DNA sequence: GCATGCATGCGCATGCATGCAT
DNA sequence: ATGCATGCATGCGCATGCATGC
């Protein structure tokens, strides 16, 4: 058990991997007499260590400039795109368009246009999908790779429950909530579930999930570009 | 704690429970499963008021606990001479082996294969351990699959009589927790309790299960665990604990249909698991022929039990004196004898060879 | 009483005195010292126990053993303090670093079990044996209290911490004040604790009964010395006086009793790996090691120790990683004895995770964040696949499995890792292991006339990721089948409760163990001599030929599974490069596992076809036995179709035989009717009538 | 046409915290 | 002044109802 005060608050989300520096404490409120059901714990007092310490596991911009001003930034890029796979030239140049993506728009009326790009991929086994895949998952600032069906512990879209105990209204993020402004690669894109595959139609036109129930109407926002591989 | 006997039970009743408390030596018997006549007292314990110049409940102090119906040279000593004298003039007769047939299942008629399985699951084998670890089965389970109203259910009540430790269900009437075991709190310590199940209960005997196909699949799971395994493993309330259940199991079950498909194999005609049908030894398969001879001899047999109620049995052994029997044999340990090693090869390759093309297609692979 | 007579100063000096002259002048059978030894090599370790043989006590001063089961709390302070005296006497600087030194008995007369403990073992050193079942972990205790006054600032004496009751101060000498108070525990000592639940062990319980539990104390050294499941033996004292024991809020006046326990009882080799890396048949002696109570299934055995062995994981930079294990998935009928394969990798591996898809298995296969039953703890626990981190993961059941498991199994295998999303946790884990499967067909029984994709319930990708699969057929051959059947019969005889192989000597467990565990740690092969000509062309040919066959083509993931089978062939010679011989070796095995899965008249072709890279090592013998029993099923076939039941006796004329051994461009056989595999299979030969008889 | 997966009510016991009637 | 009954989660065991998948 971990105590954090004054400004280590929000420092760390659940989850990280951390190495904190502290103090190795024990509890003190007074005294009391034993209690419960055992009782055979003679003065044994409850341990916590105080945290002190946590770590967790302009001239670039002149570069950028000059990296982009070349007249072959094109054809770099596109090298630099997977260059130990053989071939795929147009695949490569299609993958860096979709990575560096387009803008969106809104309107005076209110709606929004997409400005993300999806592609499909089809072929038979053995034509180097899933690496295309993983290198784009690596490359992107924010990527998540899915295998359709969702994953180990974490489905594909979100989900939204209420807690008996307390009345809250506990969403669970899903791969497609998780990513905003990234990239969302789908392996096995024929064996999704009907609830997912109803989802995703929206998911991809209006970039927004909609759920509704008892006593609550929420529009979660998913804007994510989506590059699915499938099978014949 | 005790429990009232279903011979006592009055119309439309549950059996009543009682609590009872051994003192010093007595403490070391009344072992879980017994059926236990005890001698003692009815003393009051608190559990109107009072006021100067009151709620009470029933427990049961006993002072010796014996058997309601009562190391082989312990047994030996243990029995008297006429008992001695009775066992040894059993021991040597070969008719045993068919006398038993008919002391056990006296009413029921022919399926001698049946009572001849039923006496070798009994009798069972000699269990061993390996030098790697691993664990070798001794015992015997059996299974039987047959048309409506073929005696399928006679055995199994039978079983349930002649065995002394025997625990009996059906279908759905079993819960989960209702086998393996259960875990409560001590109630006067720190300490838990073990709840015993079905399994437990009928440890080194006979678990009879009719309807076998009627039990769910987590159920039938549990039961495969137990039967390959045998040991039962309870991680629940902090407590985490393993129990050893050396069972032999006698399972009744029914055609999909209702009636046996003489043209499919068995495994088209059960909706039993694989792995639960490759763990059973033996499958019997009955079924009814359209016979007018075998229908006279049945209608003869059950005339006769219905005219003479107790005048129709002339059983050549007591019941009690094949439990003895029985209690003395199963101390045995053969061994195996060299020229069995090669008559044995010889007749798996028999059998084996019998499964060639040459013939029809069995029902069952070797 | 003993403790009465223990308690006055007089005998207490006077026993001290004695045990400091038993320590000083105790000596062993050859007559050096036990005592100086041990205390010296205590000190070599910073230790702070000492054990001491009850036998050697009983037979020096008598009145100590008899003494010792009846009082045993001040006899033992008293030990421990001429045992501190006597090592103070002999260093002086422990002063600084350990001011006690506990003393530990050893040997016991052995005592009853859990169930006899009774009312006459009150207060008494006991004897037992169990298993242990839970585990508190490592606690601190409070040992000299200093306190910290409320009003003034006045830190009291220390107070002894009894086991019994809590400390009491009484008053402030200073303020004669007498209310709350603080622990100081800038100046406090502190005491490691422990407690566990023993259960009796289940073999040794009869039948009819259930087995007990008690619960026992370890402190100081003793703390964690035992793990969960395991089996021990301790020494204690059976205990009652500590405060709240009595039931007295309700119910009968029962006392609780607990156990407080004082002992517990459960270069050169480098140089022999490399001279037997120099024996020229090592690893023939390595794959007839695998499996020993296992008869036949060479082939798997050989597959299993290349994944065992395994290869070398590579990533160039940081964008194309590629994978050095091997899974194996094996698909066969039931009987062939797939379990016991698992079991024994099981047994040998050092980190190994075994689970069945049925259902009930002790370790999940997917990650779930849960309060403990047991422990009570609000903990993350992980899959098989996570735990199995760096190890072996055996899957028995592979075709009973559902969604969950099916979806964690396919991102374990092709990204490596797990991610959890759950109760607010956001989590990426590492889930690199070796996965080892086992399945039995759809229909009960294999069929050749279909693919093996059309024989498992298992779905196409699933079962890309592996790069062996292993098919076993239940065919009636009547000399293996009493081969086997002998086996077991004198496997079955051997263990009542009252050198088959061509190779030289298999080797000894542990021998294989180290073996194992230096080939993984010290040698990383290196491809600089590969020749790409041979492979390119060999790869050219398989997909024109599979094309031209027009079913499953090959595809390049098989080569690099080649190659990965390479590095682990050069793993076993310890080569530090690979050469032609793993090569060839790694080529024969993907071929083999690439045929097998075809179906009838295309793996025939292909078998045909490709019967020069398969018969690399192999032996002529083995081809020429394979002949003769093809001709002899197809006799046998033919004489059960016609005639209706089996002759007594087989005959083959040779002239055949040499046909096809001219069609496999094999003209001598002389040596093969002198082979052991042909007195091995009961086959003769008689020139006086030029045939071949069985 | 039915057994099973997924909520949800029911009844219960058990553990942790605290607030004051005898 | 002190020990205990009660409020508030939480696990346990269970039955019951709604949806669907073969
Ligand atoms: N080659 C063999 N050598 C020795 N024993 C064998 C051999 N093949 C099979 N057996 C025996 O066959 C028995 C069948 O049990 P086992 O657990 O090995 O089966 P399995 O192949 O895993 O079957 P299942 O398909 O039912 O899972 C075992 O007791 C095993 O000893
Ligand atoms: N054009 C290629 N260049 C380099 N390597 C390739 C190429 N095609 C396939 N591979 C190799 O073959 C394997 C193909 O497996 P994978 O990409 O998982 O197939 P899929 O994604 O179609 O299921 C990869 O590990 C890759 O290293
Ligand atoms: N072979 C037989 N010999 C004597 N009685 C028989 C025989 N077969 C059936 N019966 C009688 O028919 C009845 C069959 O009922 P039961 O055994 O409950 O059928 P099932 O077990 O198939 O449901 C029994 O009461 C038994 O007396
Ligand atoms: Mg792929
Ligand atoms: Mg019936
Ligand atoms: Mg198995
Ligand atoms: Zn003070």
């Amino acid at each position: 058990q971990l105590y954090c005060d004054r400004y280590l608050c929000d420092k760390v989300v659940p989850g990280n991997r951390v190495t904190i520096m502290g103090i190795y404490s024990i509890k003190k409120f007074g005294l009391t007499t034993s209690r419960g059901r055992d009782r055979v714990g003679v003065g044994i007092r409850s341990s916590y260590i105080r945290v002190l310490g946590i770590q967790v596991d302009p001239q670039e911009e002149e570069e950028f400039r000059r990296l982009a001003a070349l007249p072959n930034v094109y054809e770099v890029i596109s090298k630099s795109i997977a260059p130990s796979i053989f071939g795929g030239t147009d695949m490569k140049k299609a993958i860096a368009c979709l990575l560096f993506g387009g803008s969106r728009k809104r309107l005076p009326d209110g709606l929004t246009r997409r400005g993300d790009i999806n592609l499909l991929m089809l072929g038979d086994p053995g034509t180097a999908k899933s690496q295309l895949l993983k290198f784009v998952e690596k490359c992107s600032p924010i990527g998540v790779y899915t295998s359709g069906k969702g994953s180990s512990a974490a489905g594909l879209t979100a989900s939204v429950m209420r807690d008996p105990s307390s009345r809250n209204f506990i969403m669970e993020g899903g791969a497609m909530v998780l990513a905003d402004g990234g990239v969302v690669c789908i392996d096995e894109f024929d064996k999704m579930r009907e609830d997912d595959r109803v989802a995703i139609h929206e998911a991809m036109e209006q970039q927004t999930i909609s759920i509704a129930k008892a006593g609550i109407t929420t529009t979660l926002n998913s804007r994510c570009s989506v590059l699915a591989a499938a099978n014949s | 704690r005790i429990q009232e006997t279903q011979a006592e039970l009055p119309r439309g009743s549950i059996p009543r429970s009682l609590e009872v408390i051994l003192r010093a030596e007595a403490v070391e018997s009344a072992q879980a499963g017994d059926k236990c006549d005890f001698t003692g007292t009815l003393i009051v314990v608190p559990d109107a008021r009072a006021e100067t110049n009151l709620s009470y409940r029933l427990v049961f102090l006993a002072c010796c606990v014996a058997p309601t119906n009562p190391t082989a040279e312990s047994i030996k000593n243990q029995m008297t001479v006429k008992e001695w004298e009775k066992v040894f003039e059993m021991s040597q007769d070969k008719n045993l082996y068919h006398n038993l047939c008919t002391s056990l299942f006296p009413t029921i008629h022919g399926n001698d294969e049946v009572k001849r399985g039923v006496l070798l699951m009994l009798f069972g084998g000699v269990p061993k351990t390996t030098g790697e670890g691993t664990s070798l089965r001794g015992d015997i389970n059996v299974c039987i699959v047959g048309d409506p109203s073929t005696a399928k259910s006679q055995f199994l009540k039978h079983v349930e009589e002649f065995s002394p430790r025997a625990v009996y269900t059906s279908g759905k009437a079993s819960s989960a927790a209702g086998l393996t075991a259960a875990v409560v709190r001590d109630e006067e310590s720190h300490e838990f309790v073990i709840e015993a199940g079905a399994l437990m209960l009928a440890d080194n005997g006979v678990c009879c299960i009719d309807e076998f196909d009627k039990m769910d699949v987590r159920d039938q799971v549990a039961i495969h665990e137990a039967m390959e395994q045998q040991t039962i493993s309870i991680t629940k309330a902090g407590v985490k604990a393993t129990l050893n259940a050396r069972t032999s199991i006698l399972a009744a079950a029914n055609p999909i249909s209702g009636h046996y498909d003489r043209s499919k194999s068995l495994k088209q005609n059960i909706n039993l698991s694989a792995p639960i049908m490759s763990r059973f030894d033996l499958f019997f398969i009955l079924v009814d022929e359209c016979n007018e001879v075998t229908d006279y001899a049945i209608a003869r047999r059950i005339v006769d039990l219905h005219s003479r109620i107790e005048e129709s049995i002339d059983r050549v052994y007591s019941l009690d004196d094949i439990r003895r029997y029985l209690l003395f044999a199963r101390q045995f340990k053969p061994k195996i004898s060299k020229e069995s090693e090669d008559f044995i090869v010889e007749q798996y390759k028999h059998l084996r060879q019998r499964d060639g093309s040459g013939v029809t297609k069995s029902s069952w692979r070797i | 009483s003993v403790r009465e007579w223990v308690s006055m100063a007089g005998p207490r000096l006077e026993i001290h005195h004695r045990f400091k002259n038993f320590l000083r002048t105790h000596v062993d059978s050859h007559g050096h010292n036990v005592f100086k030894e041990r205390i010296s090599d205590m000190c070599k370790e910073n230790r702070e126990s000492l054990v001491v043989n009850y036998e050697d006590l009983a037979a020096r001063e008598h009145v100590l053993a008899y003494f010792l089961p009846e009082a045993p709390a001040e006899l033992l302070q008293i030990f421990d303090e001429a045992a501190l005296e006597v090592v103070l006497a002999m260093y002086p600087k422990y002063d600084r670093i350990t001011n006690h030194i506990h003393v530990r008995i050893s040997h016991l007369p052995l005592v009853e079990e859990l169930r006899s403990l009774r009312q006459l073992h009150l207060n008494q050193l006991i004897r037992t044996s169990g298993v242990v079942t839970s585990c508190t972990g490592v606690l601190p205790q409070l040992s000299m209290v200093k306190y910290n006054c409320n009003k003034c600032n006045f830190v009291l004496g220390p107070f002894c911490q009894s086991q019994n009751q809590e400390v009491k101060p009484g008053s402030c000498p200073e303020c004669q004040s007498a209310g709350p108070f603080e622990v100081n525990m800038e100046e406090t000592i502190y005491q490691n604790y422990q407690r566990i639940r023993i259960q009796e062990s289940p073999g040794k319980v009869a039948a009819g009964r259930l087995p007990r539990s008690k619960d026992a104390i370890l402190l100081a050294d003793l703390v964690d010395s035992c793990k969960p499941g395991d089996e021990i033996e301790l020494t204690g004292i059976y205990h009652n006086n500590y405060d709240g024991s009595l039931n007295t809020a309700n119910g009968f006046p029962v006392f609780a009793t607990v156990i407080l326990a004082n002992h517990v009882a459960k270069d050169e080799d480098v140089k022999m790996i490399t001279s037997l890396s120099k024996d020229q048949q090592i690893g023939e002696k390595i794959f007839a090691s695998i499996a020993p109570s296992i008869y036949g299934h060479e082939d798997i055995k050989r597959g299993l120790a290349l994944a065992l062995f395994g290869g070398e994981p590579k990533n160039p930079g940081g964008k194309h990683k590629v994978r050095g294990d091997i899974n194996v998935l094996l698909c066969g009928d039931p009987g062939t004895a797939k379990s016991q394969f698992l079991k024994y990798i099981e047994k040998v591996s050092s980190r190994a995770i075994f689970t069945t898809g049925q259902g009930a298995s002790a370790v999940g296969l997917t990650a779930y964040v849960q309060r403990h039953p047991v422990s009570r703890e609000w903990t993350l626990e992980a899959g098989a696949l996570v735990l199995a981190d760096r190890g072996v993961c055996l899957i028995d059941e592979f075709d009973k499995m559902n969604d969950q498991d099916r979806t964690s199994i396919h991102e374990a295998m092709e990204q490596q890792s797990i991610s959890i999303s759950k109760a607010g946790i956001v989590t990426s884990l590492q889930a690199r292991c070796t996965v080892i499967a086992a399945a039995n067909p759809i229909g009960g029984r294999y069929d050749p006339s279909l693919t093996f994709s059309e024989n498992v319930d298992l779905t196409e990708p699933i079962i890309s990721r592996f790069d062996i699969l292993c098919v076993v057929r239940d065919t009636v051959d009547p000399v293996q089948d009493e081969m086997l059947a002998r086996f077991v019969v004198g496997s079955h005889v051997r263990h009542h409760p009252s050198p088959n192989t061509y190779g030289v000597e298999p080797l000894p467990q542990e021998v294989l163990k180290k073996y194992i565990i230096y080939a993984k740690e010290r040698v990383h092969p290196k491809l600089n001599q590969m020749d790409q000509d041979k492979v390119a062309k060999m790869y050219s040919d398989l997909r024109k030929e599979s094309m031209a066959t027009g079913s499953i083509p090959i595809t390049v993931r098989h080569i690099e599974s080649m190659i990965r089978m390479a590095e682990a062939h050069a793993r076993i010679h310890l080569r530090d490069y690979v050469i032609e011989d793993d090569v060839n070796m790694a080529i024969r095995v993907m071929l083999e596992s690439f045929i097998d899965t075809q179906k009838f008249s295309v793996m025939r072709s292909m078998r045909k076809t490709f019967a020069r890279y398969l018969s690399f090592r192999r032996d002529n013998n083995e081809l020429l036995l394979f002949i003769l029993k093809q001709l002899v099923a197809e006799q046998v076939t033919y004489q059960r179709n016609r005639f209706g039941a089996q002759q007594d006796t087989i005959e083959v004329p040779e002239k055949d035989l040499v046909d096809k051994a001219r069609q496999i461009n094999i003209h001598n056989l002389s040596a093969f009717y002198d082979s052991e595999l042909f007195r091995m299979n009961k086959f003769s030969h008689d020139l006086k009538r030029k045939m071949i008889l069985q």
